[PDB]
């Protein structure tokens, strides 16, 4: 019958490795470099825009950075269809945990929840995993900024400064080169910016291509605030920073 | 709907999915466990592939599935992840239904029992995990290590280890454990375990983490520098000779 | 060739053959022999029943539906079990709704219908064993041949498993013999046995090692083993 | 019904609850808990129909238990009696509806203060001074109305339940076998042994 | 509206001697006043030495009847033809009519 | 890799083959027909070849009647002919039934369109190898001429064609309309209608019929019907009698 | 490429499907079985071969009937054709509950036919393996059909299938000639048992029983009925006597 | 029977790469042309009506099709596969939002629930994605006028102009000249009407090109009088005779 | 691939054939019956010193009458025996008596073949057959002491002794011989604890070994080590003896 026909997606190498979760990483190592910086008074995402044009009205476009809660953010590198999937069912989840309990969902709550939903589509089901990986920006009062970071296989961890998609191997290197514990918001955004200066493949890293968020903790208030620069937000930090 | 039977026989009496399961194991980080005469020790390696992560945040290698139970892993994450929740949950559950906790080698059983079962289900692929689960059982001090691996075998063990490099410090372990005098102190009993990761972890105080349990829910991890210490007292004891 | 159409029963080979029931086909003539024959007052089975080691014991042969009706195995065990103990329902059925003994012809085309459906179904498999059936009824004393391919056929005798051709060219020889020794159950019995033997090579019968049954007129299908079939030997 | 009291003083919250357990003619037990410990600073207490109340309460703690492995911390009384008050609003919309009503009191270690929640069976939650359910109210509700103060210690909040235990002993037509009392503060949950003559 | 239940009177007695038994019913079936039949079987012979009379409603006691008996049929099946002690077979009945509690 | 080819998934070529197929399949009856409408009539012809002696000739046919109004023929195997006449009689009875009103030509085609397009996108569901034209004279649209595929395609049309040598009467249709000028046969009577159709399929396919060689059906104003091989035969002695 | 005739709802290149192409093989080699369309009924016999002295006489009767008024006869895989016949008892059944009229053959013919036609829609069944004749009279008469693997069927006036069919052709096609003006039930019988004795050539080998039955308006009154006793053996010397 | 294909049928390549949805992607290619222009106030969409037979009444079929009364779409690759994404298009417009809401799905909405339907087609089991792309243009309160472009991968993304199709390599190159963001509705059906020629190669008029815009609104479309907040749908399908008037300016 | 309850071209079910394979490489397992009870020995084989070797359970009991050796993938077992035991006490609870050991042992058989992908006939949810065999041991007052071999086919055998595991074959051999119908149950103790040493790579003591028996009067009891230590040294004296 069908039997004939199924790839089995759920299966181990003789090495013990999950074949369709190694290539969903390869599937994302060519998607738009999506960075996350986290400072000791906030945290930054930072995404290049993969293919671009004259015509692509970038206002209304969003294709790297989703506002998942009020305090949690991410940034995506994969297949865009597949994220959106994982994203509602996230912002559902933060809602209920909402519901049930009077009280924000905590960072990590919701990274281990979306994490489990893709570990699943590794061990049963016969689908394909979602070809993607996120990086996670939040804050909650238990362990105020976090930044995280999970993808095809379902494995999440922790991080400082962490990058996804393609060249991360050198945007990797470039961070661990210059980021220190005691870097302060802007400082983390100038890091972020050279960094993707650095590893992009066009010729010059101009606004038109990037997505850009920071959640910091306004002083004036004492609460935490999400901002997505606007395409002029991000035309003005390019150049402050010395991009131009 | 999917009911694919991935895990079957093959001419020589194998099952393959299962044997790769193991596979995944031998490549995770090591994990090791060994029982004093009063309290149980676990340690696992960090790996350092990349560098720069957050430990305060990043999930640990030693899971507490009851007030006086752990459980720690070589393998996959992800799979780990899963069978923690189930195990927590049964933990639960017992304490409701037999108003006691669970005794090591019940919890133990019932862990090994999800791994089996996932090796004889259509449309599932066996767990690429392996466990060692550690403690006492209510109202007792003998403690309590047993080991179990996708197949959904298990057993105890006075010292054990898994995960990458482990043929190595098991060696250690057999040369160097005596079940006619186990290590009667925490102490000498931690000594011996951070030993054995060094035989392995190749100098890495900040990669190597270690959890004490005592009887009656006393269970502990060690910071970098209780752990850092053992380390030292212990690279002497090599150079004085 | 036969091996891209054989692994499994919802495909049909270029010549129109169902290879997967085949080799369930197979399977019964790799078992040990049995026959089967009746004159018009009895039905009688007789089966080889063959061990493992001289340590173990002797597979049964012989199953008992009803009181009515029996029948024999060749092939595998389990699925004789199931089949059989799907025909003990549908005795039973037939009593418990009706009041009525299911006729021996009946039994064969539900046995047959049963045996279909693993045929022509992805993911079932044919059932290998083979049935010989015999059962006094309203209309009298029968005997069925049953095979996984679903084919039920009514005889006056017959035999399957291995070496079986030799018993089966005895009845057939035989016949206008057996099929007269009405109102004498050891004749016939008798004639069953010299039937079998025909298909011996290894040993010879002994009394463990044979299973008669018999069911008739006023005779409640029953089972002889041992020294119960000692007289017969 | 049962007596089920809680007031939240200064710095904790005291749960009084009635030992009695009767059957129809017969008092079958006069040294009955009718609480569960959620966790470590959360104490709930609970009156109801003679099976939901214990299965409501033990299944409750199961949860709050494993919520609390799993994220190795403690949820904050509001959290807890948030999950509480759900829990019932299900069970009021459900084939047969858990009949119980609890008290829940907890102390936040984070805002570093005594909560007291009120919940009955259709989910109905509250935030009070002090609490009760059942008959008790008609008569301590106004006894504390009169006698209550937020800075009151302790001390001074066992003595205005001694005031309440004894009207109730006075007034309330059964005898419910004098109370269990129990305080929860900073340093978590222990009870009265002696309020018998305190 | 339907009522499921009727009552076919009857009366029924059982005595234990030493090395037999007795199980002893009238023969008359009725509904209300009227007789449904002046011989209409009650008690009746399941095998393996048992005698069982389940009176009350005829409808139920011949189904319990029959359940039971089927019941001793498959023991044979089952257990090589062996006897269905008597205390065996009680314990039988028991989950038989507890089967249908409500 | 290979098997791209044994269910309805896409080739690299972002082909789907199993659909490719299945028109192939539509052919295996060696038939052609063609479908014209008339002023206020539709008419679709059939080829029709029994050589079998032992066959009862009259219970052989790939014209069906949907509904009152709706005929329909097809192009293709007799079985999955019968599997689709079949789900369109169900469904043009449970429209009329939900929406009160008779189902139309080109919603009935619309609908069976869509239900082709699934076994082109679900892998355990065939194509059928069949085409269907459905004919009618719509209560709003007029005379209708509405084809479906195994692809999942369909339109209107002015008249059709389709079978071995469908392009020879497509062209032949083709160059009667670039003549006329009109989208249909400006004939009052269906007879007519009837007889224009059989003669442009005898020119296209340079052959002559007799009366059991053709199968007709015809769509009027709330009714459509197929001829007797004697209604049949009338008109094509009609015909005759003009050449 | 090749192999398009591993599954069963397989288009082939030329657009053909070879799991019911190799069906039919399993049709071919099955026993002869023919069908004759009298003019108020008609007549259903077939071939049954003598595997041995061992089958009782008489004993395995293979043609079936449907309902009260309609006769199946089938040459193939045996089993198969006693399912679609439990297919059509079902289908006659639900007809009749709901319309109260016995189900008219036409009506029948395509309840089989659509039945038929849907194993050969999926991978996960196999196609039937016989070909099966059937009638009976109804509303209108007498109506013969015959019906394919394939699911396709139409009316016949005569009907053969199995080994024999071509000699059963033949026979059939000559006495359509012959009989411009119809034949009779009572000469339908002779005629059948004499074009199964011509047929059995084909299989000369071994020694078979014949089988015939009926169903006509005038003989059996519309009833399906078996030839049996004095018309049965004299329809069987008729065929013994111009089989020489 | 019983679908048993509850597995996936598109999967990851060693690569990385997911061919069903390539190959999807190749038969959009394979497609006739389709654009979008995006002007100041209005937006237009169009495509060549590549009649498959002089028999065949183009007109019976619309590759432009209104989803809301605000919203259209065009597409480019399987007809068969768009028809059916329409139906779908246009239901979950309301069973997910006007059933909520009281109101239509605001364009980036029910282009997001459209992508969504894709996405599923590209991981569900036993099926294969859609083999076309879609141009969705529409306008709502919030977001004035906007174009979005929906792909078989579920990925969507807004253009201020693009084609897609045969001639879209050349045809986006003649809209990046062209296009400026002072362009109104008129000029963007000029441009559109000379940038749909090129990829067109025979007869190109009102009865081969299909063009429909989002503008205005149309009180005199809306059919009944009385509710002044219900002013009329601003998505409008050019006539032929529009078409033609417009060729001979052109 | 093909399925996973596919014939071979001589009629045997694959996935059952290479079923027994892996219970050939189990460890040795061993059951002899006389007429004073039935002895059940296994060979625990710890993969390392550092195994608390006694954690090791290969013999259990299936009720107080009834008791069972395995060999194989022993994780697989642990459901046959759950089963087994709710079979035994819910006889007991349904028919006031116990169960007998060979319907017992009939009804852990039945659920051998319920494996497949959706074979025609029930709703056998399972993906692959057991990767273990059992010697099932007990005493019923119908037929006495008995033994019996159930496979991952469904089927099952009685023996008077039977040895099933990587040694088998050879000791089977000497059971063969060895076995008589006047054994006693000290002679089948020493007999199973001698077999097994010939067997076994390890040199059998009663740490690698373990024994148990079923008798009418006691039940199924499992031999404590210093017990089973001291028939070890009987046996060697014995041994050495000639």
């Amino acid at each position: 019958g069908s039997r004939r026909y199924d790839s089995r997606t759920t299966i181990f190498s003789p090495e013990g490795r999950l074949y369709q979760v190694e290539y969903a990483l390869e599937s994302i190592s060519h998607a738009g470099t999506a960075i996350g910086i986290m400072a000791s008074d906030g945290i930054v995402l930072a995404a290049e825009r993969k293919v671009t044009s004259t015509l692509l009205e970038q206002d209304t476009s969003t294709e790297k950075l989703y506002k998942l809660n009020d305090k949690i953010a991410v940034a995506v590198a994969g297949l865009t269809a597949d994220a959106e999937i994982l994203i509602n069912t996230a912002r559902i989840h933060a809602q209920n945990y909402l519901k049930t309990y009077n009280e924000d969902i905590p960072v990590e709550i919701l990274v281990r929840r979306l994490s489990d939903i893709k570990q699943g589509y590794t061990q049963h089901g016969g689908l394909r995993p979602f070809g993607v990986s996120f990086i996670y920006a939040g804050y909650d009062d238990r362990y105020g900024y976090q930044l995280y970071t999970s993808n095809p296989s379902g494995n999440y961890t922790g991080w400082k400064a962490i990058s996804v998609g393609a060249n991360t191997s050198a945007a990797q290197t470039l961070l661990q080169m210059d980021y220190k514990d005691d870097m302060k918001v802007d400082d983390a955004i100038e890091l972020a910016l050279k960094t993707l200066s650095k590893t992009t493949d066009s010729s010059a890293l101009t606004y038109d291509r990037l997505e850009f968020a920071t959640i910091r903790k306004g002083a004036n208030d004492g609460e935490v605030y999400q901002k997505i620069f606007k395409p002029q937000e991000i035309k003005d930090i390019l150049v402050k920073t010395g991009i131009t | 709907g999917y009911d694919r039977a991935l895990s079957i026989f093959s001419p020589d009496g194998h099952i393959f999915q299962v044997e790769y399961a193991l596979e995944a194991v031998k490549r995770g980080t090591c994990a090791v466990g060994v029982k004093g005469k009063n309290c149980v020790v676990l340690g696992c390696e960090r790996r350092s592939t990349l560098k720069l992560q957050d430990t305060r945040i990043t999930p640990s290698k030693v899971s507490k599935i009851d007030s006086h139970v752990v459980l720690s892993f070589s393998g996959l994450n992800a799979d780990s992840r899963i069978l923690i929740e189930k195990a927590r949950v049964e933990a639960q559950s017992h304490r409701l239904t037999l108003e006691d906790p669970v005794t090591v080698e019940y919890l133990t059983r019932y862990v090994a029992g999800v791994q089996q079962r996932y090796t004889q289900s259509g449309g599932v692929r066996p767990f690429g995990v392996s466990t060692l689960i550690a403690g006492f059982d209510p109202r007792d001090d003998e403690p309590k290590l047993y080991q179990t691996e996708p197949s959904g075998i298990y057993s105890s063990w006075s010292a054990q280890t898994i995960g990458r490099n482990s043929k190595t410090v098991r060696e250690f372990l057999e040369k160097n454990y005596d079940r006619k005098e186990p290590p009667a102190t925490v102490e000498e009993c931690v000594k011996l375990t951070v030993r054995s990761l060094l035989e392995v972890v190749q100098t890495g105080a900040k990669n190597i983490e270690i959890t004490v349990v005592k009887p009656d829910s006393d269970i502990v991890a060690l910071s970098s520098e209780e752990i850092n210490q053992y380390v030292t007292q212990i690279e002497q004891e090599k150079q004085e000779q | 060739f036969r091996n891209n159409y054989d692994g499994d029963t919802v495909t049909f080979s270029p010549t129109g053959r169902l290879f997967q029931v085949e080799y369930a086909l197979e399977a019964i003539k790799q078992g040990s022999v049995t026959v089967g024959l009746r004159s018009n007052t009895h039905a009688v089975l007789v089966a080889l029943k063959r061990n493992a080691d001289e340590l173990s014991s002797y597979q049964k042969k012989i199953i008992k539906c009803d009181e009515h009706m029996g029948l024999s195995l060749a092939g595998l065990a389990p699925d004789a079990r199931v089949l059989s103990n799907y025909l003990r329902q549908q005795c039973n059925y037939s009593s418990l709704v009706f009041n009525r003994k299911l006729a021996v012809e009946r039994a064969g085309h539900l046995l047959c219908d049963k045996a279909q459906k693993n045929t022509q179904s992805y993911g079932g498999r044919p059932y290998g064993v083979g049935l010989l059936i015999i059962g006094y009824d309203k209309s009298g004393a029968h005997l069925l041949e049953f095979q996984p391919s679903g084919n039920v056929t009514e005889l006056y005798g017959t035999a399957i498993g291995a070496r079986s051709q030799g018993a089966k060219t005895y009845l057939e020889r035989t016949l206008d013999t057996f099929i007269k020794i009405d109102g004498n159950p050891d004749e016939l019995i008798k004639a069953g046995v010299e039937a079998i033997s025909q298909s011996l090579r290894d040993e010879s019968l002994t009394v463990d090692n044979l299973s008669i049954a018999i069911v008739g007129k006023d005779t409640p299908f029953t089972i002889y083993d041992g020294e119960a079939v000692a007289k017969y030997i | 019904m049962d007596i089920i009291l809680g007031i939240r003083v200064q710095d904790s919250v005291i749960l009084a609850s009635s030992k009695a357990v009767t059957r129809g003619i017969s008092v079958l037990k006069d040294s009955d808990d009718k609480t569960r410990q959620l966790s470590p600073h959360t104490l709930m207490s609970f009156a109801g129909e003679a099976g939901d109340t214990v299965q409501f309460a033990e299944y409750i703690q199961a949860n709050i238990q494993l919520y609390s492995i799993r994220e190795d911390y403690e949820l904050s009384p509001q959290a807890v009696s948030s999950f509480v008050r759900q829990e019932l609003a299900k069970s009021i919309r459900s084939r047969r509806p858990y009949q119980v009503n609890v008290l829940i009191g907890g102390y936040d270690k984070k805002k570093n203060k005594p909560e007291l929640y009120q919940i009955d069976y259709l989910g109905t939650k509250v935030e009070l001074p002090y609490g009760a359910h059942g008959y008790s109210g008609f008569y301590t509700f106004s006894l504390l109305d009169h006698h209550y103060r937020p800075d009151m210690t302790t001390e001074e909040g066992l003595d205005l339940l001694k005031l309440c235990v004894q009207e109730l002993e006075k007034r309330m037509p059964m005898d419910f076998k004098g109370v269990i009392v129990k305080i929860v503060d900073k340093d978590g949950i222990r009870q009265v042994d002696d309020f018998q003559a305190q | 509206q339907f009522n499921p239940y009727g009552d076919n009177g009857g009366t029924i007695l059982g005595i234990a001697g030493e090395d037999f038994a007795v199980l002893a019913g009238d023969t008359r079936n009725i509904t209300d006043y009227s007789i449904n039949s002046r011989y209409e079987p009650k008690v009746f012979d399941c095998g393996d030495n048992i005698v069982m009379s389940a009176n009350g409603f005829a409808a139920d006691g011949d189904a319990l009847v029959k359940r039971f008996k089927n019941s001793v049929k498959w023991y044979h099946f089952d257990h090589n033809d062996k006897k269905l002690s008597i205390n065996s077979a009680a314990r039988n009945i028991q989950h038989l009519l507890y089967g249908k509690r409500f | 890799a290979g098997y791209d080819r044994h269910i309805t998934i896409f080739s690299p070529e972002g082909r789907l083959y199993q659909v490719e197929y299945a028109f192939k399949a539509t052919n295996q009856t060696n038939i052609n027909s063609l479908a014209v409408r008339g002023k206020d009539c539709t008419v679709v012809i059939s080829q029709k070849k029994v050589p079998d002696k032992l066959l009862d000739p009259t219970t052989v046919s790939y014209i069906f009647c949907i509904s009152r109004t709706i005929g329909m023929v097809v192009n293709g195997p007799i079985p999955d002919a019968r599997n689709a006449a079949l789900r369109a009689k169900a469904e043009a009875a449970e429209f009329r039934y939900k929406y009160g009103y008779d189902m139309p030509c080109d919603v009935l085609a619309k609908r069976m369109a869509n239900l082709s397009q699934i076994y082109t996108q679900r892998a355990y569901m065939r194509p059928l190898g069949v085409i269907l034209t459905f004919v009618s004279v719509d209560e709003e649209l007029g005379p209708s001429i509405y084809k479906t595929d195994p692809a999942g395609y369909y339109v209107g049309y002015k008249a059709t064609a389709t079978g071995p040598k469908q392009q020879e009467i497509t062209t032949n249709l083709e160059n009667h309309f670039k003549k006329s000028k009109i989208d249909h046969i400006n004939e009052e009577s269906w007879e007519k209608v009837v007889e224009f159709a059989i003669t442009h399929m005898i020119d296209a396919l340079g052959t002559e019929f007799s009366k059991n060689d053709l199968e007709v059906g015809v769509a009027t104003k709330d009714k459509f019907f197929t001829l007797s091989a004697e209604n049949i035969e009338e008109r094509l002695v009609a015909i005759a009698e003009q050449d | 490429g090749t192999g398009y005739d591993l599954s069963n709802s397989v288009f082939s290149p030329d657009g053909r499907n070879f799991q019911v192409e190799y069906a039919v093989k399993a049709v071919e080699n099955g026993t002869t079985s023919i069908g004759i369309k009298c003019n108020d009924g008609v007549v259903f016999a077939v071939e049954k071969l003598i595997t041995s002295k061992l089958l009782v006489p008489q004993k395995n009767v293979k043609i079936q009937v449907v309902d009260r008024h309609i006769g199946c006869v089938y040459s193939g895989l045996i089993p198969d054709g006693r399912h679609l016949v439990n297919r059509g008892r079902e289908e006659a059944a639900s007809f009749k509950k709901l319309y109260k009229t016995p189900i008219p053959i036409p009506a029948f013919a395509d309840r089989l036919g659509q039945y038929v036609q849907a194993h050969t829609l999926y991978n996960s069944v196999r196609p039937f393996g016989v070909s099966t004749i059937f009638g009976g009279v109804d509303k209108n008469g007498a109506h013969l059909y015959m019906l394919e693997p394939s699911g396709s069927y139409w009316g016949y006036k005569g009907a053969a299938t199995g080994k024999g069919r071509q000699s059963a052709k033949a026979e059939l096609e000559k006495l359509v000639d012959h009989h411009p003006e119809g034949l009779s039930a009572r000469e339908a019988v002779k005629q059948a048992a004499k074009i199964i004795y011509l047929a059995h050539e084909d299989n000369k080998e071994k020694d078979f029983e014949l089988e015939i039955s009926w169903c006509s308006l005038s003989e059996t009154n519309g009833l399906h009925k078996f030839v049996k006793g004095d018309l049965l053996q004299e329809a069987i010397d008729f065929a013994q006597k111009e089989i020489n | 029977m019983t679908d048993r294909y509850s597995f996936s049928l598109t999967t990851f390549s060693p690569s990385g790469k997911l061919g069903q949805i390539d190959y999807a992607l190749t038969a959009v290619k394979q497609g006739v042309t389709s654009l979008g222009i995006k002007a100041t106030n209005g937006v237009v969409i169009a495509t060549e009506k590549k009649s498959s037979s002089p028999l065949a009444m183009s007109e019976t079929l619309s590759k432009v099709s209104l989803l809301t009364p605000d919203i259209g779409a065009v597409y480019s690759g399987m007809g068969p596969d768009y028809r059916v994404l329409v139906d779908k298009s246009r239901k979950v417009a309301h069973t997910s939002y006007k059933r909520i809401y009281g109101e239509y799905p605001p364009t980036k909405l029910l282009v997001s629930e459209v992508a969504k339907i894709m996405q599923e087609a590209t991981q569900s089991g036993g099926v294969r994605p859609f083999g076309v792309s879609l141009l969705i243009a529409g306008h709502d309160e919030f977001n004035g006028f906007s174009l979005y472009q929906v792909d078989p991968s579920g990925s969507y993304f807004p253009w201020k102009a693009t084609a897609i199709g045969k001639g879209s390599v050349a045809a986006k190159t003649f809209l990046e000249k062209r296009w400026n963001d002072e362009l109104e509705l008129e000029d963007a059906i000029h441009i559109a009407l000379l940038t749909l020629k090129e990829s067109v190669e025979g007869e190109f008029n009102g009865d081969t090109i299909e063009l429909a815009i989002i503008g205005d609104e149309n009180p005199d479309l809306l059919g009944y009088t009385g509710i002044p907040t219900d002013k009329g749908p601003r998505f409008r399908k050019l006539t032929s005779q529009e078409i033609n008037d417009r060729l001979e300016a052109l | 691939d093909r399925g996973v309850s596919t014939f071979s071209p001589e009629g045997r079910l694959f996935q059952v054939e290479y079923s027994l394979e892996a219970i050939k490489l189990g460890s040795t397992a061993i059951g002899i019956a006389t007429k004073e009870g039935v002895v059940l020995g296994v060979e625990k084989r710890a993969t390392s010193p550092l195994l608390e070797s006694d954690s090791i359970e290969k013999i259990v009991e299936i009720d107080r009458h009834i008791g069972c050796a395995m060999s194989g993938l022993t994780a697989d077992a642990r459901s046959m025996i759950e089963h087994a035991r709710t079979a035994a006490v819910t006889h007991n609870l349904y028919y006031d008596e116990d169960i007998n050991v060979e319907s017992l042992t009939q009804s852990v058989c039945d659920l051998a073949l319920r494996f497949g992908e959706g074979a025609s006939g029930e709703e056998r949810l399972m993906s692959r057959p057991f990767g273990v065999a059992l010697l099932i041991a007990g005493h019923d007052a119908d037929d006495g002491y008995q033994l019996f071999h159930a496979e991952p086919s469904g089927t099952f055998y009685r023996y008077n002794a039977k040895a099933i595991g990587s040694g088998s074959e050879g000791a089977q051999a000497e059971l063969l011989n060895e076995w008589h119908s006047s054994l006693t149950l000290k002679e089948a103790e020493l007999l199973v604890l001698k077999i097994l040493k010939q067997v076994m790579e390890e040199k059998l003591d009663e740490n690698n070994a373990q024994l148990s028996c079923i008798t009418k009067q006691d039940g199924f009891k499992i031999y404590d080590n210093e017990k089973t230590a001291e028939l070890i040294k009987e046996l060697k004296e014995k041994e050495a003896a000639e």
